[PDB]
């Protein structure tokens, strides 16, 4: 009878100032449960079914667990709050052949970003005049590798940390 | 109140328009060119159209190069317009107009030669100081002064053959509104003391025949 | 009203300037490094400066009040006096700039150019024989073989300043050193008389940071 934490939106990697809702799912019963929340194995004040982070800061990173009256303590869910201009967000790291790959060059505060490139293994893979999501419709083995994004915000040339994407046979 | 540049200008191809090399506009054996370079052309909207104008009148003899795939996954497209030396030198304006689907309106760049009364440069070669003779390499100095506009070419030779080991300063604005510069040619001390006549060649629009050449030689 | 500058989307920019060459060489002057923050918005006007010398934080910097600019942004300037020897010993000066319109502080670092200092060779060069037909003649100071490019050059005659001169920026020479030229223009009568002129150069690699070279007919 384990509780489960869900993230909405689902990205476990976020930038400072992003909103993040952690949702606690307890037993699937009409029997109203109360909720409790643990962050880095410490109790926090909220007893709400949804724990809402308005404007994330680095200290909001770490492990979250929740529990309801009719539930055992959840497995941990990890939240990583990054500091910087850009974060390349993926819904997962491992894809199989012919799966769609959808990547998002998330900017700090959703600030407008121009002349955006998604690089694969240090070579330009896709360029867009304005910020736009990267889409491979059918993944192939050659799409695996190290990915980051970069672009212009105002006059600043900025870039995201690298992520590893794998395509399996 | 004036209209402002929109943010749509910020994400679209960019255009850079380059003047001809000054040596090319001055010498008969050369063909001066105006170069319009378009960068940040997407793969999604790759077609680039050029129109060229010389004082507002369209010309059709520009040569557009095939697009080049850049390492960053953009295209770069170049169009080159060959120019008449005299057209350039008489201050005619060159307009490159660039059209592309990612742009709401075409981008226009215009270039022409710097305006103002041309002034003839004075060219003077100076031998190395006696003090530098203790050194293994000596400095041969070419002072060029009183030229306007700043567009100029300066070269070095000995026995008809070009010398490679020289450096020329940027043009510097002088008090009288003219420019001056200095070119330093480094030569082996032995090559100087041998009697080789070294030459400083200076090419500027206001010189007779666009060319002057002063010599430098030992005692 | 000014046009909404899109550069503001990126928040403030930071520029970190070295001391003037003369300031570091002459004990009578105070060398300082200048950290200047530009593109500060009205809505996020507070700027915090931290300064570090070789990574150790210092507290003696002088921060000026934010100054409203023509393009409807703020500019704010913080200056840190540096010690002469510290600068010449290659110490690193770090200006960290904090502002709410940034996702993280911007850190800029300045120090003296690295590489062995190389001593200026100073050569004075009389006007070309061709120029002696003119009313004004050019007196040339070639300063060469120097590293770093930080340097100051002046003219005097009879130990008083001559100010009718222009100096080119330093140019990277083909051996990795720098050179420049300075030109003093004087009346031909003064040269043919002939008065004694001096080109004086300041550079760290000179003895007493100073040398003088004379020029005469
Ligand atoms: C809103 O207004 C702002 C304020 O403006 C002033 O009024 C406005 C309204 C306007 O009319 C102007 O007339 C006037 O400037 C304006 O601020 C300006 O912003 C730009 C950047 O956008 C900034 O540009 C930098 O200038 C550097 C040189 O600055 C010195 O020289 C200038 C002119 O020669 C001076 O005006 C300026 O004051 C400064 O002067 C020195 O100041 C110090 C101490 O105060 C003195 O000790 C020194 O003696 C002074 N004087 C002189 C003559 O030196 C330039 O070096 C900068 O860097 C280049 O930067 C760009 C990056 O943008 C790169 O393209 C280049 O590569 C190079 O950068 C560096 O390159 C190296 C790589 O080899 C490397 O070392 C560096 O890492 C690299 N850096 C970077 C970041 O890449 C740069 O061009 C102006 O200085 C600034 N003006 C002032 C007064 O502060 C706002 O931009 C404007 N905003 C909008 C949105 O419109
Ligand atoms: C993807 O890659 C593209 C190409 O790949 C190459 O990148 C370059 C940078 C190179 O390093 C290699 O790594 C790659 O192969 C990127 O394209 C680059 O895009 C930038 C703009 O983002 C262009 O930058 C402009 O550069 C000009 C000067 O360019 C000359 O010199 C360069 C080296 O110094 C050289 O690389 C260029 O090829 C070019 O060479 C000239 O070419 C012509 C003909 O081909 C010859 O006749 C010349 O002799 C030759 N000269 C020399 C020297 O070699 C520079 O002038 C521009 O600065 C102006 O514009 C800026 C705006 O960006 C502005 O901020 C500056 O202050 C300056 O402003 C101008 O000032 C004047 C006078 O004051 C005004 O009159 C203007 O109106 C004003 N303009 C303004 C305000 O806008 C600018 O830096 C770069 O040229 C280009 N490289 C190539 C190659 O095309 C591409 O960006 C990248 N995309 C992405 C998404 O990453
Ligand atoms: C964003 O800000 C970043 C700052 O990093 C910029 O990204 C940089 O863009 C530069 C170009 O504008 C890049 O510099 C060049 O990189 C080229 C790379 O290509 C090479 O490929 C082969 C591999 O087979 C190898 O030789 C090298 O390892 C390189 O990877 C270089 O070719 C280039 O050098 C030029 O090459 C020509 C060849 O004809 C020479 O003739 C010429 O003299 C010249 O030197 C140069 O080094 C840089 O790679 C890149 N940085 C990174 C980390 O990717 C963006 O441009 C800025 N703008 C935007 C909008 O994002
Ligand atoms: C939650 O525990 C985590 C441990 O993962 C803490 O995360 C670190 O926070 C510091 C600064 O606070 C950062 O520099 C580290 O980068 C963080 N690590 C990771 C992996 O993100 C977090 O601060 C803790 N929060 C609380 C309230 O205890």
């Amino acid at each position: 009878p384990k509780a489960v934490v869900f993230l909405e939106p689902q990205w476990y990697r976020v930038l400072e100032k992003d909103s993040v809702t952690l949702k606690c799912q307890g037993a699937y019963s009409p029997e109203d449960q109360s909720t409790q929340w643990f962050h880095n194995e410490s109790l926090i004040s909220s007893q709400a079914s949804s724990y809402f982070i308005d404007a994330a800061t680095v200290d909001d990173s770490g492990e979250y667990r929740c529990q309801t009256q009719l539930s055992t303590l959840s497995d941990p869910v990890q939240l990583e709050v990054h500091i910087g201009w850009l974060l390349l967000q993926a819904p997962r790291w491992v894809f199989k052949e012919e799966d769609p790959i959808h990547l998002r060059c998330h900017s700090w505060k959703n600030t407008a970003l121009h002349k955006v490139t998604y690089l694969q293994n240090g070579k330009g893979r896709k360029y867009f005049h304005h910020n736009s999501d990267f889409y491979i419709p059918k993944a192939t083995l050659k799409d695996s590798g190290s990915y980051f994004c970069r672009g212009l915000v105002g006059s600043k040339n900025v870039s995201s940390e690298t992520v590893q994407i794998t395509i399996t046979q | 109140c004036p209209p402002c540049p929109a943010p749509e200008l910020l994400g679209g191809p960019s255009v850079f328009l380059f003047p001809p090399k000054p040596k090319d506009t001055l010498m008969i054996s050369r063909t001066p060119e105006v170069t319009c370079v378009v960068v940040d052309v997407s793969h999604e909207d790759p077609e680039v159209k050029f129109n060229w104008y010389v004082d507002g009148v369209e010309v059709h003899n520009a040569k557009t190069k095939p697009r080049e795939e850049q390492y960053n996954s953009t295209y770069r497209v170049v169009s080159v317009l060959t120019v008449l030396h005299q057209d350039w030198l008489n201050g005619k304006e060159y307009k490159c107009k660039v059209s592309n689907k990612a742009l709401p309106a075409p981008i226009e760049k215009t270039i022409s030669k710097a305006k103002g009364q041309p002034r003839e440069p004075q060219v003077y070669t100076l031998p190395p100081s006696r003090d530098e003779l203790t050194k293994n390499q000596v400095s041969l100095t070419c002072l060029v002064k009183g030229f306007y506009p700043s567009d100029i070419a300066v070269e070095w030779e000995s026995n008809g053959q070009p010398e490679n080991n020289y450096k020329t300063t940027p043009p510097v604005l002088d008090s009288d509104g003219s420019f001056f510069l200095y070119s330093k040619l480094t030569v082996d001390k032995s090559r100087w003391q041998q009697g080789n006549v070294f030459s400083c060649s200076v090419m500027h629009e206001a010189l007779h025949n666009h060319y002057t050449q002063k010599s430098l030689s030992l005692s």
